[PDB]
C-alpha cells in the first residue's frame, strides 16, 4: 500500500509506520520501518522508500480485515498529520 | 661471455598497431621518383574540409523546396554525425570510421532561386535539454542566425559545439532517445513571390574539428 | 568573532560563528575550456541567498539519522528557472546551515558537503567527515560556513540530468540533551550559489 | 477508547488510566481519531514535567499531569461540535514527548 | 589544544610532553604507487567491457578506487585467452570487434599485456554519478577474443580526486583476530 | 612516478606509450597547516 505524500512532509528525514488492527483498538503498538513490539512480525512486515511509498507485506492472500493506517510526522504545520485508509 | 637477458612473456606479444618496423628481407630497392605530384593531402577530415559536400533531405534530393504554408518548420535533423540527414556527406563518411568529434561542424547555404524572388532564412540551434523548437518565434530565444539572398548567395554558418564534456560521440547509441548534441532547424520566416526555388545545403569542417581514436565499423 | 557575509545584494551576519571552512580549492578552476567553443557568458544578477527549511532534530533522534537535500533544488525569483534557459551550466556553492543552540544543548550536529553521494549503507557515516565539513555544537557556535567549488566533469553540467552536490546533515551528537533548553531546534540552511556560468539557451515556450 | 460528547461545551474527560505499569517512569499520550478523518495527537506526558500539546490547538487544550492512580484528564475547553472522535490511552517508551506530537521516529518506536 | 569545533586539522604530534618525533617517511603509500598492484576481475566470456570499479569489493586496488570519487587512469590489461582477442576505444561502437582491424593481439605467451591509453570522453572518470549504474560513458572500450579465462587490470601513473569513505571488516568482537602466518 | 623501473628511456616513444595532458592558460597542503602549541604556557 501507499499514500499520497509530498517529499518535504515525510520525505526529507521523516518516519512513516503506523499500524492498526481496528476490528477495535487503533492503538496497537505497531510500526513499519522496523518490526518491533512482538505482535504481527511475520507476513505484515513493511518498509518505507526514498519518497512517499509506505509499508508492503506478503501477497496473494489476505489474513486481515478492513485495512491499515499510515502516520507521518510533518514539518510544515507542527501538528501531526495522519489519514488515508 | 654470453650476455644474459630474461625473456618476458608479457610486453612482447604480437599485435596490430605497434610501431616496431617490418624489417623486410628485400634491400637496396630504388622506387621511381614521385615529387611535384599533382595534389597531395596531408590528412583527411581535419584538412580535407576544403571541399564541402552535399546533405541528404527527404526525397533523395540535396535541395529543400521552399514551401508555402502556415507551417514554416524546415528540416530539423539531429547533429550526431550518423543522423539520417547527413548519412552521405564526406563528414559522416569519415566520422563513422572514427568515434568522437571535438570540433565545430560547419554548414553552408546557397540560393538556386531566381533574382525576382528572395527569402529570409534563419537557422537555429537547440541544446539537448528540451524539445527541439517547431516555430521561428519559439526558436528565436535560442542562438541562431538570419540572412537574405540579395547580392551574393553563399552564406556560411558555424554550428558551434558546446560541451557536455571535452569530446562527444559520433555513433549515436541505441540507449537514449534524445540525441546528445541537440537538434538544428531551418526556417522560412518569409519568402517573396518565389516558389520552387531550390535551396541546397553544404556541410564541411571548420577550425577545431579534430577526431581521434580510430576504430572499425561495418559501414 | 562576528562573521560577515555578502553575496549579490542580500546578506545576514552571524552573531557568533566559527569561521569559513573551505574545501577542495580556494577559488574556482579554469572557466572556459577549449571544448565549449567559448560561448560561456558570466551572469552576475543570479547569486542571491535563498532560505530553505530542513529537518529539525528532536530528542527521539538516533545518531544514524542522515538527511540529504538534492542540490540545486527548484528556485523562484532571480536565479529561479535560469538553468532551464541554459544547459551545461556550472556553479560553485556557499552553503550555510543555521541552528539555535540555546547555549544549553549538549548535542552536536555535523554537516558535510559531499559530491555525488549515493545512499549510504549506514557504515560509512562514521568516516563521513572526509569531505569538507564544519560541525557545530550549540555550546560554542550555532552556525557553520562551507564553500566548495564544483567538481565533476570540468567543462559543464546539465542540472536536469545529474545533480553533482548534496547536503548531508547527519547528527553526530547521540540523541539530544534537554538541559533546560528548547525541546526541538529546527535547523535552517541558507544555500547560496556563487559564480555561475551558462551556455546555449533552450528554445523558450513564452 | 470513547467518542466522549460533542453537544456539551465542557472539556472532554478521558481518564482511561489503569495501573498496568506506572506513569511514574513512562510516557502516556492522547490522540484524536474519528470514524474517518485526519488523526491528531491531542497531547502526551513524559517524565520531567515537560508535556507540550499541538500548536493548532494550543490555548483551548490541556492534559492533567497527575501521577496518582496513573491518571490523565483531558483539559480541553471551547469544544466545538466538530471535536467528535474517539480517544485512546496511548503509551510510548520514554522522552518521546519532544515538543509537539511525533511518531514513526526510530529507536522511539 | 583548544579544538574549536572547526574540524580543521590539528595535531599534537607527541611533542609537548616527550622528546621529538622519529622522522615520518610517509612513502610507499602515496596514491601513484598503491594503484599499480594487479587485480583479478571476475571475467565474462565472449564479451566484456573494461571498467576499473568492476573489481570484487574485497581486493586492494579493487577497493582503493571507491576511496576516490574521481580518478585519472591509464589501463594496462593482460588476458589469458584462447583465440585472437580484440580491443576497442572508449567511444565504443557495437559489433566492431568481429571485423578486428581495431588494435588486437595474438597469444605468444601465457600472459599478454596491452597498454590501452586513456580513451574516455571526459576530463576524469567517475566512480559514482548521481542521477547504482554508471552511464555508458565511463568505460575503457571492450575486449572480446574467443573465451576469456582471467582478466587483470593495472592503473598506471594514476591520480585521484576528492577522497571518499573506506571500510574495514567490521570486527565481530574487540581486536578482530586474523590468523597470522608463522613457521 | 608510478611503481615502475625502466631507468633507460622506454624504447617506445612517450606519445605511443601513454596519454598526454590537456592544458589551459590539495590534501597535501592541509598537513603543513596543522595547529601547534598550547592555549597558554608549558610550565615546569
Amino acid at each position: 500500500i501507499t499514500c499520497s505524500g509530498t517529499y518535504s512532509n515525510v520525505g526529507t528525514g521523516n518516519y512513516v509506520s503506523w499500524f492498526q488492527q481496528i476490528p477495535s483498538a487503533p492503538r496497537t503498538l505497531i510500526y513499519s520501518v522496523t518490526n518491533r513490539a512482538s505482535g504481527v512480525p511475520d507476513r505484515f512486515s513493511g518498509s518505507r522508500s526514498g519518497h512517499t511509498a509506505t509499508l508492503t507485506i506478503s501477497s496473494l492472500q489476505a489474513e486481515d480485515e478492513a485495512d491499515y493506517f499510515c502516520l507521518s510526522w510533518q514539518s510544515g504545520n507542527t501538528a501531526l498529520f495522519g489519514s488515508g485508509t | 661471455g654470453i650476455f644474459p637477458v630474461a625473456c618476458s612473456d608479457g610486453y612482447g606479444g604480437l599485435v596490430t598497431t605497434d610501431p616496431k618496423t617490418a624489417d623486410p628481407a628485400y634491400g637496396k630497392v630504388f622506387n621511381p621518383p614521385r615529387n611535384m605530384l599533382p595534389g597531395r593531402f596531408t590528412n583527411f577530415l581535419d584538412v580535407a574540409e576544403a571541399c564541402p559536400t552535399f546533405l541528404h533531405f527527404e526525397g533523395d534530393v540535396p535541395y529543400v523546396t521552399t514551401k508555402t504554408d502556415s507551417d514554416r518548420v524546415l528540416a530539423q535533423f539531429d547533429l550526431s554525425l550518423a543522423a539520417k540527414h547527413m548519412s552521405n556527406t564526406f563528414l559522416a563518411g569519415l566520422a563513422q570510421y572514427y568515434t568522437q568529434y571535438s570540433g565545430t561542424i560547419n554548414l553552408h547555404f546557397m540560393f538556386t532561386g531566381p533574382t525576382d524572388a528572395k527569402a529570409r532564412y534563419m537557422i537555429a540551434y537547440a541544446p539537448p535539454g528540451m524539445e527541439p523548437p517547431k516555430t521561428p518565434e519559439a526558436a528565436a530565444h535560442c542562438i541562431h542566425a538570419e540572412w537574405d539572398t540579395g547580392l551574393n548567395s553563399k552564406f556560411t554558418f558555424s554550428i558551434p559545439y558546446l560541451s557536455a564534456a571535452d569530446y562527444a560521440y559520433t555513433a549515436s547509441d541505441a540507449a537514449e532517445t534524445t540525441n546528445v548534441q541537440g537538434w538544428v532547424c531551418l526556417f522560412q520566416i518569409t519568402h517573396g513571390k518565389a516558389d520552387g526555388d531550390a535551396l541546397v545545403v553544404l556541410a564541411s569542417a571548420g577550425k577545431d574539428f579534430e577526431l581521434r581514436l580510430p576504430v572499425d565499423a561495418r559501414t | 568573532r562576528i562573521l560577515t557575509t555578502r553575496n549579490g545584494h542580500t546578506t545576514s551576519t552571524t552573531q557568533s560563528s566559527v569561521g569559513v571552512t573551505y574545501g577542495y580549492a580556494t577559488a574556482e578552476d579554469f572557466v572556459s575550456g577549449p571544448n565549449t567553443s567559448g560561448l560561456e557568458t558570466r551572469v552576475v544578477q543570479a547569486e542571491r541567498f535563498f532560505k530553505t527549511h530542513l529537518f529539525d532534530w528532536v530528542t527521539s533522534d538516533p545518531f544514524g539519522r542522515c538527511y540529504q537535500l538534492e542540490l540545486p533544488t527548484d528556485h523562484k525569483g532571480v536565479y529561479g528557472s535560469l538553468t532551464d534557459s541554459y544547459a551545461y551550466m556550472r556553479n560553485g556553492w556557499d552553503v550555510e546551515v543555521t541552528a539555535v543552540g540555546n547555549q544549553f544543548n549538549g548535542g552536536c550536529l555535523l554537516v558535510a558537503m559531499v559530491p555525488e553521494l549515493c545512499s549510504i549503507d549506514k557504515r560509512g557515516l562514521y568516516q563521513l567527515t572526509l569531505f569538507p565539513h564544519q560541525f557545530i555544537n550549540p555550546r560554542t557556535n550555532m552556525t557553520a560556513h562551507i564553500t566548495v567549488p564544483f567538481v565533476g566533469v570540468n567543462r559543464y553540467d546539465q542540472y536536469k540530468v545529474h545533480k553533482p552536490w548534496t547536503l548531508v546533515v547527519m547528527v553526530v551528537a547521540p540523541l539530544t540533551v534537554n538541559t533546560e533548553g528548547a525541546p526541538q531546534i529546527k535547523v535552517y540552511a541558507n544555500i547560496a550559489p556563487t559564480n555561475v556560468h551558462v551556455a546555449g539557451e533552450f528554445p523558450s515556450k513564452e | 477508547s470513547g467518542p466522549s460528547l460533542v453537544k456539551p461545551s465542557q472539556t472532554l474527560s478521558l481518564t482511561c488510566t489503569i495501573s498496568g505499569f506506572s506513569l511514574s517512569s513512562y510516557t502516556i499520550g492522547w490522540v484524536r481519531q474519528a470514524p474517518g478523518k485526519a488523526l491528531e495527537w491531542i497531547g502526551d506526558m513524559s517524565n520531567g514535567g515537560m508535556p507540550y500539546y499541538n500548536p493548532a490547538l494550543k490555548s483551548r487544550l490541556s492534559i492533567t499531569k497527575h501521577n496518582s492512580k496513573s491518571q490523565v484528564r483531558l483539559s480541553v475547553s471551547s469544544v466545538t461540535p466538530e471535536d467528535t472522535a474517539t480517544y485512546y490511552c496511548a503509551k510510548s517508551r520514554y522522552t518521546g514527548d519532544g515538543s509537539i506530537g511525533l511518531y514513526g521516529v526510530d529507536a522511539w518506536g | 589544544t583548544s579544538t574549536g569545533e572547526s574540524a580543521d586539522p590539528v595535531t599534537a604530534t607527541v611533542e609537548n610532553y616527550g622528546g621529538e618525533t622519529q622522522v615520518q617517511r610517509r612513502q610507499h603509500t602515496d596514491v601513484s604507487f598503491i594503484l599499480d598492484r594487479f587485480v583479478k576481475v571476475t571475467p565474462k566470456d565472449q564479451i566484456n567491457v573494461l571498467d576499473l570499479m568492476q573489481t570484487p569489493a574485497h581486493t586492494l586496488v579493487g577497493a582503493l578506487l571507491r576511496t576516490a570519487t574521481y580518478y585519472f587512469a591509464d589501463l594496462e590489461v593482460a588476458v589469458k585467452h584462447e583465440g585472437n582477442l580484440t580491443w576497442v576505444p572508449n567511444g565504443a561502437p557495437e559489433t566492431a570487434l568481429d571485423n578486428t582491424t581495431n588494435p588486437t593481439a595474438y597469444h605468444k605467451a601465457p600472459l599478454t599485456r596491452l597498454a590501452l591509453p586513456y580513451t574516455a570522453p571526459h576530463r576524469v572518470l567517475a566512480t559514482v554519478y548521481n542521477g547504482r549504474a554508471l552511464p555508458t560513458s565511463f568505460n575503457y572500450g571492450a575486449i572480446k577474443a574467443t573465451r576469456v579465462t582471467e582478466l587483470l587490470y593495472r592503473m598506471k601513473r594514476a591520480e585521484t580526486y576528492c577522497p571518499r569513505p573506506l571500510l574495514a571488516i567490521h570486527p565481530s568482537e574487540a581486536r578482530h583476530k586474523q590468523k597470522i602466518v608463522a613457521p | 612516478s608510478g611503481n615502475t623501473g625502466s631507468i633507460i628511456n622506454n624504447y617506445y616513444m612517450q606519445q605511443y606509450q601513454n596519454s598526454m595532458d590537456t592544458q589551459l592558460g590539495w590534501f597535501s597542503k592541509l598537513a603543513s597547516s596543522a595547529f601547534s602549541g598550547l592555549f597558554g604556557a608549558l610550565l615546569a
